[PDB]
């Protein structure tokens, strides 16, 4: 399982509104 | 700029918990609520949904890849009890769409719901609308599980490998006309609900 905050995603994926 | 394909826009989608006090009164809690787009490369979320037969990588081959995006949800978990989910969709055709949601834990589906929805005319355009459908056992079951857990960690630990599905089709041509990715995070304490929306790419 690699995880989510290692894959390329973009910043706002964990910034909450 | 909105989860909208050529043919389809989703105006509303949200997961609550209504409470009956009274005859004459009524409380509401929603879990999850939608009333310039950052991208996401599909690849990236692959094995957090099915593939094999009516995968999602099959589904986003066919397109129109104008109609693939992710929700990531933080959703608001802070609270006889009936618990629904209520959606609303515009179209500038007269058309009659399913709608499949398909429930996942670690990409292997878990629960799977079809629905049929029919167009009311409205100024020129057309809405669908599922009002007030029973949240399924499953859904009820896997939250109160997650108030269960000890720590918020625990929470968003498990929910990486929770994940929800839905194709909406036009019955007919069998066209995808909105595909939905669903991400969840639990949101921090006095937060309420909150989400990002992002194009499907690549």
């Amino acid at each position: 399982q690699v995880p989510m905050r290692k894959r390329q995603l973009p910043a706002s994926f964990w910034e909450e509104p | 700029r909105s989860i909208a394909s050529s043919k389809l826009w989703m105006l509303e989608f949200s997961a609550f918990l209504e409470r009956q006090q009274d005859p004459d009164t009524y409380n509401k809690h929603l879990f999850v609520h939608i009333s310039y787009l950052e991208t996401v490369d599909i690849r990236q979320i692959y094995d957090k949904f099915p593939e094999k037969k009516g995968g999602l990588k099959e589904l986003f081959e066919r397109g129109p890849s104008n109609a693939f995006f992710l929700v990531k949800f933080w959703a608001d978990l802070n609270t006889s009890a009936f618990y629904g989910v209520s959606s609303q969709y515009e179209s500038p055709e007269n058309m009659i769409i399913t709608c499949s949601t398909k429930v996942c834990s670690f990409g292997k589906q878990v629960v799977e719901k079809v629905e049929t929805e029919y167009a009311r005319y409205e100024n020129g355009h057309y809405l669908y609308r599922i009002h007030r459908s029973p949240l399924c056992e499953y859904m009820i079951n896997f939250i109160h599980k997650l108030k269960h857990l000890p720590e918020k960690y625990m929470m968003n630990s498990v929910l990486e490998n929770f994940t929800i599905l839905q194709v909406v089709t036009n019955r007919d041509t069998q066209e995808t006309l909105l595909c939905i990715a669903y991400v969840f995070e639990v949101s921090a304490s006095e937060h309420g609900a909150q989400h990002h929306i992002y194009r499907l790419v690549k």
